[PDB]
């Protein structure tokens, strides 16, 4: 909630720009996160049956 | 829709410039004077800025597109004044003629040629007739000119002074809230050369106005709060001069050009330290000017002050150096025993009083790892002249009763007993010297270096510890000599007892520990210069840690001094220095991610904070280099407490979610360490967020990496309500939460934010967001833990005294010669206000009301009223010097 | 006969932002140092080209000769 300069000026350009570098990094390195995963055991037959 | 009999403008200007192809040959006056009676009129019709819709400019096109398409080129006689009435009138409509590939043409009509002082048409007008249509050509034209072609054509030449006069013009009109319009016009012409732009806009604004620049002033450290690693290079060095040249504000120099050390030059700001001593005025901003060059943001000035005025306005660098750290001793002597301190409170201890009748009975706690606590309930609180005679006898009992480890912390509590002390602080320690063990004089000689620390004066620079360091053929004596004296002398870049202490690296004697830190102690001293205290740490580390693929004693230690001597810029040379250099197996390519970001310690380079990510994210990595992961992380945690709480939000969001909640080892071990290294200030959102992963236990791993986060949740200083969580973990963490391990980590979270009433800056954070460090001796904790086993043994010489930088407290106290005046300061939630209107409010807060010696807080700018002016750097800082001058009825 | 040995290896760091002038700033940085200390690194074309059309279709063959 930090927009403050409330006018059409540069900071506000700069501001929203640095909140798109954070959660387009968050969604790459979750989107990471799904990829690579090698593990697999499933549920070692417990939770499975 | 009332149409038709009123449209003249939409007939005869529809006929005029239709007929001035039927006009241009063959009618020599009416293609100049119904031109120009064309041009004025155009002119006429937009000038005011209260008709946006204008009669011609928007009806006119419909044909007059075709038609200058066919009216400028196609004439191809242009005259002298015949293209100066096209081109004026003509470059007009353009920017509403075309769409958005207007951007490449933007010069079809007016860069024919540029007629005359085409501001003689523009001036009294803002930006509706080309001053937009003007920041469209420097946004694509010139940028594409000047992406490595900047010496170059017209497109440069002109539009240099073009650029220049529009940028006058900025502050001509109104002087309204577009004087911060120039820098989005001189940042995006020639972003990278935006020096070559501001000399020309030094100069401009030094003639410019003395009261219209302190919002334009403030407008470029907003915009140097981050940038580019070049753009943060250019613009703060852009930033220096204009108090200096413009304006003799002057005071911002000190910790203002603090900003600018280290990115530009280390000389320059030196050559700034020479302007300081060119600008020797009176005193008072002379002073407040040198006061912070000692223990606010650097020392190591106690060298330049001793030229040929030595009587009183050079005889303040000693005044600098140990009497004003003496008189901020005689803050926590005479005034903070007046407000709230008497010698031993010694009952947060007894504060676990009411937990005996807590279900039945108690004094079933016997475990004799609590006695290793039991020793901060003295420890802790004497800070700041907790000074103690037979109130150490828990101490004297306990040091010669059991715990040898315990033997060395309870001697190097007597240095946080007597802290910032020169006077008699050697004396206190000689009467509990004389034992003749290997644990008690080397907490108690280790504890010295702890006593003189921040003074730096002649105490022992090779007298004491030296003496007792050349006493090793052994154990800590051979190992907490050498530590001491650099925790003194870290504020110094000495090179002499740097070079006395580097044969402790040199002998290759193999005790593993005093090499580590060794490298700890000589990264505390230096952070630029030396580059063979990187030559002799990496001979012993191709010699030593070649030879085993084994514990990080190794890793924790040995490269974290390279990045202690390295801290603090991001020109990335320092990279290709030390990771070319130590080209080596992956285990000591740990080493990688360490002096990388050490260089890294705030700005925005997002940039390498994706490859903070993405080389090592997860791999699923079967337990072979998830210490690196959890140090990439480590250098996640830095590179966001500084960019003034942008990515603070951001970085609690995403690690939030994506360690603790879709990790493994990386996430459930190790990344709670940023929320114990982000801030220290205490905020309900991240200190409940924690107990959310602490009340759950999950005990399944081994727990104390889970208890470690439970040790530095409690690593926000500034005492609170935190207690409740505390006390009540401790109640479940007396039976579960076995007391044979972290009895001393929970009552060591539950001590350690009551350090003291006061004195807790501890945050890298002086005047707005200057750093001072801290860093130096903060980040050797966290990276002393992140594990186990130095819960015991080894780091007990660290988890006691790793970090003590902390520099006072407050901001109150006058010093107005005789130090008698109190004032009347009005304490509040601090600013918010970036570009509003004229005389902005700084703070919203009003309630709290003080006079004189009162808390600093989380969010406090501090202001002042009753006519006393406070002209010192009006930037605050807590020595603030306070004339008086009441000329206003 | 090969199993088609393939790689995930990577996700293509999409963040289209300040990046994409400070990568060509560094390119920049590179037309110092390459160029005026040591690259003269060359490769030839056509080899590989000039076996194929001179090409046999004039194959000899023993008495069981197949042919389709």
């Amino acid at each position: 909630p930090l927009v403050t300069p409330h006018t059409q000026c540069r900071l506000k350009l700069l501001k929203l720009e640095r909140i798109k570098d954070y959660l387009l990094m968050e969604e790459e390195f979750i989107r990471n996160q799904e990829q690579m995963k090698p593990l697999e055991e499933k549920q070692e037959e417990e939770r499975s049956k | 829709m009332e149409e038709g009999g009123r449209d003249k403008a939409p007939v005869q200007p529809q006929q005029s410039p239709a007929a001035a192809p039927g006009g241009t040959d063959e009618k020599p006056s009416g293609k100049e004077r119904r031109d120009a009676g064309d041009k004025d009129k155009e002119q006429e019709l937009s000038e005011e800025d209260k008709q946006l819709q204008d009669e011609l400019e928007m009806l006119v096109e419909r044909l007059g597109e075709k038609d200058t398409s066919l009216y400028r080129p196609a004439l191809e006689e242009l005259r002298r004044q015949i293209r100066s009435s096209t081109t004026s009138m003509t470059s007009v409509p353009k920017p509403l003629k075309f769409l958005r590939p207007h951007y490449g043409k933007l010069k079809e009509i007016y860069e024919n040629m540029a007629p005359g002082e085409n501001k003689r048409f523009a001036a009294d007008i803002i930006s509706v007739l080309a001053m937009t249509m003007s920041g469209e050509r420097e946004c694509l034209k010139y940028r594409l000119v000047g992406s490595q072609e900047e010496l170059a054509s017209w497109g440069h030449e002109y539009v240099r002074h073009l650029a220049g006069e529009v940028a006058k013009e900025w502050q001509e009109l109104d002087d309204a809230e577009k004087v911060q319009r120039e820098p989005l016009l001189t940042l995006v012409k020639e972003i990278v050369p935006y020096n070559m732009a501001h000399n020309a806009e030094h100069e401009a604004c030094d003639l410019l106005m003395e009261i219209e620049q302190v919002d334009m002033l403030e407008k470029d450290i907003d915009e140097n709060a981050y940038a580019k690693v070049c753009l943060y290079l250019t613009s703060c060095v852009n930033y220096v001069p204009e108090p200096e040249n413009s304006a003799l504000l002057r005071c911002a120099l000190g910790v203002f050009r603090k900003f600018s050390r280290f990115p530009e030059a280390l000389r320059l700001a030196l050559m700034l330290n020479d302007m300081e001593l060119v600008e020797d005025i009176f005193t008072s901003c002379k002073d407040v000017v040198v006061q912070k060059q000692m223990a606010f943001m650097l020392g190591r000035h106690g060298v330049f002050l001793e030229l040929s005025e030595d009587v009183e306005e050079y005889e303040d660098l000693t005044e600098i150096m140990s009497n004003v750290q003496l008189n901020s001793n005689f803050l926590a002597l005479a005034r903070e025993l007046d407000i709230m301190e008497p010698k031993v409170p010694d009952d947060i201890y007894k504060t676990h009083l009411e937990n005996n009748r807590f279900g039945g009975s108690g004094s079933q706690v016997d475990s004799a790892r609590m006695n290793l606590a039991s020793s901060f309930v003295n420890g802790f609180v004497n800070a700041a002249f907790g000074q103690d005679k037979l109130l150490t006898d828990d101490g004297n009992k306990w040091l010669y009763k059991n715990k040898d480890h315990g033997m060395l912390s309870a001697a190097a509590s007597l240095g946080m007993i007597l802290l910032w002390d020169v006077d008699g602080g050697l004396t206190q320690i000689d009467k509990y010297l004389y034992s003749s063990e290997d644990y008690i004089k080397s907490g108690a000689l280790l504890a010295c270096g702890i006593v003189n620390s921040g003074v730096r004066n002649e105490c022992d620079p090779a007298l004491a510890l030296l003496s007792d360091y050349v006493l090793h053929n052994s154990n800590t004596m051979r190992l907490g000599s050498i530590f001491g004296l650099g925790l003194a002398y870290a504020g110094s870049n000495r090179e002499d007892v740097l070079t006395l202490l580097l044969p402790v690296m040199g002998d290759s004697k193999s005790s593993m520990e005093v090499a580590g830190v060794t490298a700890l102690a000589c990264g505390m001293i230096a952070v630029g210069s030396c580059n063979g205290d990187v030559t002799s740490t990496i001979l012993q580390t191709i010699m030593e840690k070649s030879e085993t693929e084994l514990k990080d004693t190794y890793a924790r230690w040995l490269p974290l001094g390279l990045g202690l001597n390295h801290l603090g810029k991001g020109e990335a040379i320092e990279a290709i220095l030390a990771a070319l250099e130590v080209v080596s197996e992956p285990f000591r390519s740990f080493a990688n991610t360490l002096v990388d970001v050490c260089a890294y310690a705030g700005s925005g380079n997002v940039l390498k904070v994706q490859q903070l990510l993405h080389i090592c994210s997860e791999h699923f990595d079967s337990k072979e280099k998830e210490e690196d992961k959890d140090k990439k992380e480590k250098k996640d945690k830095d590179k966001k407490e500084a960019p003034a709480d942008m990515g603070a939000h951001q970085g609690v969001a995403v690690l939030g979610i994506a360690l603790i909640a879709m990790g493994e080892e990386i996430g459930a071990e190790m990344a709670l360490r940023t929320f114990g290294h982000l801030l220290r200030y205490g905020e309900p959102t991240l200190r409940r967020a924690v107990p959310l992963a602490l009340a759950l236990i999950s005990v399944s791993n081994p727990r104390l990496n889970i208890l470690d986060t439970l040790s530095k949740f409690s690593h926000d200083a500034d005492p609170e309500v935190s207690y409740n969580s505390i006390f009540a973990m401790g109640m479940v963490g007396s039976g579960t939460n076995n007391a044979r391990l972290a009895a001393m980590l929970r009552q060591l979270a539950q001590y350690h934010a009551k350090d003291p009433n006061n004195l807790f800056m501890v945050r890298l954070a002086q005047g707005l967001t200057h750093l001072g460090k801290g860093t130096l001796t903060l980040c050797p904790y966290h990276s002393d833990r992140q594990l186990m086993s130095q819960v015991a043994v080894a780091g007990l010489l660290t988890v006691l005294v790793s970090f003590l930088d902390v520099r006072n407290i407050i901001l109150g106290k006058s010093h107005y010669v005789l130090y008698g005046l109190v004032a009347a300061m009005q304490p509040r939630m601090l600013v918010t206000f970036d570009e509003e209107l004229r005389p902005l409010p700084v703070s919203v807060r009003v309630g709290q009301a003080v006079d004189v010696v009162g808390q600093a807080g989380k969010p406090k700018t501090i202001t002042g009223f009753q006519t006393h002016t406070t002209p010192v750097l009006l930037a605050h800082g807590e020595r603030a010097e306070l004339a008086t001058e009441e000329f206003l009825p | 006969e090969v199993p088609k040995e393939k790689e995930k290896e990577k996700v293509s760091t999409a963040v289209l932002s300040i990046t994409a002038k400070a990568k060509k700033k560094e390119k920049e940085k590179e037309k110092k140092e390459e160029e005026k200390m040591e690259v003269d690194e060359a490769e030839k074309k056509e080899e590989k080209e000039k076996k194929k059309e001179p090409e046999p279709n004039f194959q000899l063959l023993d008495n069981p000769a197949r042919v389709m």
